């Protein structure tokens, strides 16, 4: 299941502004997955997981 | 006469014909999908949004 292009649309470039103010809700799932990245980023690395990963092997 | 009379108003009818068929094509028939003509005439009882997006970039 490859990242599928787009559909051709004869010389009409992907304007992401304004596709992405068509979806509004958008930015509200990036800035989410920000803030859970972030979030899981904080439990990964107060857990060692790489640390304890690399010093065993 | 009267043959005559039809034979020279066809011909006069055949450059009418020509001429006519022959205007500003004004984005014509044969040239676009299946929705887009059903949706010219009208109650097309069938929708399908991929065809709609398949024959929209085809006019």
């Amino acid at each position: 299941m490859l990242n599928d292009p787009i559909k051709s649309t004869a010389d009409v470039r992907l304007d992401k502004e304004e596709v992405l103010s068509l979806l509004p809700s958008l930015k509200e799932y990036t800035k989410k997955s920000k803030e859970l990245k972030e979030t899981m980023g904080q439990m990964i690395s107060d857990s060692h997981e790489e640390e304890i990963k690399e010093v065993f092997v | 006469l009267s043959k005559e009379i039809y034979d020279n108003e066809s011909e006069l009818r055949a450059s009418q014909s020509q001429q006519i068929m022959e205007l500003v094509g004004d984005i014509p028939k044969y040239s676009l999908g299946s929705e887009l003509r059903n949706r010219v005439e009208g109650e097309p009882q069938s929708t399908s949004i991929e065809r709609l997006i398949e024959d929209v970039l085809k006019l």
